[PDB]
């Protein structure tokens, strides 16, 4: 009978969570996972200049 | 007449003056009758408020 | 303000208590610092006379005794609560000035 699962590991990491005004998390940064995202995460910014 | 101020406009701020006071903004809450509000206001979530 | 029924305590950037639901009554009821404001004295000089005048920071002339202590305080301080020298400025209520 068909059907799938995924199986993965988590870490010990840093985020940067977005809560939006209705008070669910609609986006989120990873700060170890590329300079433009650790960027994003240092300056608390989702966005930058 | 640019610079000058005219009679038409409440204010005697001039044409260039007023391009001026548009193209300021505010990165924090405005500073324009904010304790108006905070009282009696459902909508109690903002910058100035808190 | 619409509450998430998987929540209870609302709170601010500053993390203070802002909205908290009451477990009894299913209303929101807001934490708010109650009815604050600034008081800032202009007077004369004591060297000329006695005679002061309070000014109130940004607050309505119509909730002022609402927002100071009007049932707590004493009549010489509750003189200066309402009164015939009430004027309204852009900066706050002035009681005292005519
Ligand atoms: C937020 O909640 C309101 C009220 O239920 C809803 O209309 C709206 O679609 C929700 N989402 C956004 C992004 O505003
Ligand atoms: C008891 O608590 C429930 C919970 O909401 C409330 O609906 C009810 O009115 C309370 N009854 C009394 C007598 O306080
Ligand atoms: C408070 O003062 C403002 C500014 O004059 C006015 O627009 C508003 O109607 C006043 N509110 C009350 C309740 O008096």
């Amino acid at each position: 009978g068909a059907a799938a699962y995924y199986v993965g590991y988590l870490q010990p990491r840093t985020f940067l969570l977005k809560y939006n005004e209705n008070g669910t998390i609609t986006d989120a940064v990873d700060c170890a996972l590329d300079p433009l995202s650790e960027t994003k995460c240092t300056l608390k910014s989702f966005t930058v200049e | 007449s640019q610079i000058l101020p005219d009679p038409s406009k409440p204010s005697k701020r001039s044409f260039i003056e007023d391009l001026l006071f548009n193209k300021v903004t505010l990165a924090d809450a405005g500073f324009i009758k904010q304790y108006g509000d905070c009282l009696g206001d459902i909508a109690a979530r903002d910058l100035i408020c808190a | 303000k619409k509450f998430l029924p998987f929540q209870q305590f609302g709170r601010d950037i500053a993390d203070t208590t802002d909205a908290v639901r009451d477990p009894q009554t299913l209303e929101i009821l807001d934490i708010t610092p109650c009815s604050f404001g600034g008081v800032s004295v202009i007077t004369p000089g004591t060297n000329t006379s006695n005679q002061v005048a309070v000014l109130y920071q940004d607050v309505n002339c119509t909730e002022v005794p609402v927002a100071i202590h009007a049932d707590q305080l004493t009549p010489t301080w509750r003189v200066y609560s309402t009164g015939s020298n009430v004027f309204q400025t852009r900066a706050g209520c002035l009681i005292g000035a005519e």
